[PDB]
């Protein structure tokens, strides 16, 4: 039977890509300085 | 893009540790030309696999043939139904493993000059594709009652039947049901739109917003509290981050952060524009999560927009740079109200915080079709109204 | 008019008043040397044979060599019909983009379909320390 | 080449069949009569 039959999977054709989030910048400064009335 | 670049690696070990260890149910065919079909795609599904770890692997096939076998990464069911066939089929289908590969390995990656993150995602499309009800969680239940108290209706709906319910639940479609079969499901709400929950020792009853309620029974209580997890978080994840639905399934943190007002992991940008729309007055300040740290709170105070980060260790509470602590969040920021702040040349005093707003548009939100509906009109500047003839009207008494 | 359906004539007689007098001439959507007319509650039909350019009223022995120097000739004379009799008195024309039969319903076309606003007013406020007033 | 290759054709599956307009009923009267004023 499928020894007539042969045929590529139609899961294996690729088209347009894809593309996630990377990640965040860190950034953050620091610069406190207290004092009382 | 919803998942970042750390989550998309655990959740294709999650999707193919699924398909590996059959937990997932496989779709059944619906002749014998699809179900070889369905075969046939598992068996390139499983070339895909071994193409991603030997890329990963960084070595070409020849270099580590040892331990290249589709076995292991076959639904064991199938598995089982292939080592019941003859000899000739299982060398025939090894063949063609092995030139399906051969080609994919050596022609694709030139031709399409794809990367590993490239295959990730038709992977998880065709998981999600080949798998009946993927992603999907479903509830059988043995009674259900639906009921609508329209004006002189108090409809009790359904009947006293012993035939078996059963209910799914999924966040692109809400919630449906219907009758298991010896059917079409039918739409009931979607998260926004749901009220509160209430339950009765096993008993779950939930309210929509036009009064209708639905009320069914579980064999125990933990299930139903997961069940109100699932709808708690659907709704947090689509209608509101700032809310909870069952104080028995309430999460700690969501409840520290509305008794304290502090924001999450919101982007800089909104908590700028946040602060404009008040007056940017000197003496406000807004607190929000690290997106980036677990342990550290930062706040924006706000011409000029100083930022200040606290760390928060063992539940204790205290500024950086500061040697000393304090027990609570709120403990810690009511000590700061009575002193000056000295930056620079620039000094300044807090005055007032700000609190989240309903439903308020944010990073965290997720867009959706469904509820792109839902989304309020503009009449900012609109009035619209239908005449009635004066002929139409009769005057009476005052 | 052409062969335009029979509900949709005998509504376009209803919009106006019914009354005596009024006609449509529309083509037999069966035969063409045949025009039919629609006249009006009673709704009357005719048929009129139209052949090698010769107009004439089927069971009239008589020819007339125009459409309107036919229609015209029966103006001045009064109609029996079984115990009822009438005389016509006007016409009906076609209206701008017609809806009918003979149209096509298309995706495109949908969006060009006009509005409905027959009980509608919206406009737009402007603030009164918006504006300045000038000289008449 | 196509020897190993046999498949039916994809346009001869059928599915919600189709219809057109038959005809109009034929329905006609002629009742006419003629005086002068």
């Amino acid at each position: 039977p499928w020894f007539q039959g042969v045929k590529t999977p139609r899961a294996l054709d690729f088209s347009e890509y894809r593309y996630p989030v990377a990640t965040f910048q860190p950034s953050g400064p620091e610069f406190s300085d207290d004092l009382i009335l | 893009p919803l998942l970042d670049a750390s989550s998309l690696e655990y959740l294709f070990a999650q999707g193919q540790y699924d398909l590996i260890k059959c937990l997932a149910p496989i779709r059944d065919p619906k002749t014998e030309q699809d179900g070889h079909d369905i075969e046939n795609e598992c068996l390139g599904m499983a070339v895909l696999a071994i193409s991603h770890y030997a890329m990963m692997k960084k070595m070409q096939l020849p270099e580590l043939p040892k331990d290249i076998s589709y076995k292991r990464y076959i639904p064991e069911t199938l598995n089982k139904s292939i080592r019941q066939r003859n000899l000739l089929t299982r060398m025939r289908i090894n063949n063609v493993f092995k030139d399906f590969l051969k080609e994919f390995n050596n022609k694709t990656i030139c031709d399409s000059s794809v990367s590993t993150h490239d295959l990730k995602v038709k992977y998880l499309a065709t998981l999600e594709t080949l798998t009946k009800h993927y992603g999907a969680e479903i509830f059988e239940t043995s009674m259900l009652l639906i009921s609508s108290e329209n004006e002189l209706s108090r409809c009790h709906s359904n009947d006293s039947g012993n035939v078996l319910y059963e209910v799914m639940v999924t966040g692109n479609l809400g919630i449906q049901w219907r009758q298991k079969p010896n059917e079409e499901w039918n739409n009931f709400s979607y998260f926004p739109e749901i009220t509160h929950i209430v339950i009765k020792e096993s008993v779950v009853s939930i309210n929509k917003q036009d009064n209708k309620n639905m009320e069914l029974k579980l064999s125990s209580r933990e299930e139903a509290l997961s069940f109100v997890s699932l709808v708690d978080g659907y709704f947090r994840l689509t209608a509101d981050a700032h809310h909870y639905l069952c104080t028995d399934v309430a999460p700690p943190l969501i409840v520290h952060n509305i008794q304290n007002g502090c924001h999450g992991p919101i982007c800089t940008e909104y908590a700028i524009n946040k602060l404009r729309q008040e007056g940017s007055e000197e003496g406000m300040y807004v607190l929000r999560w690290s997106c980036t740290d677990f342990d550290n709170i930062l706040m924006t105070v706000t011409k000029q927009f100083k930022n200040f980060q606290i760390e928060v260790q063992k539940g204790r509470y205290s500024l950086h740079g500061s040697m000393d602590h304090f027990p609570s969040l709120r403990d810690l920021m009511n000590h700061l109200k009575k002193q000056i702040l000295r930056t620079d040349n620039i000094s300044f005093v807090l005055k007032r915080c700000c609190q989240p707003k309903p439903r308020e548009i944010s990073n965290l939100l997720v867009a959706t079709k469904k509820a792109q509906e839902w989304q309020p009109v503009y009449s900012m500047s609109q009035l619209s109204f239908d005449r009635i003839l004066k002929k139409d009207i009769i005057q009476g008494e005052h």
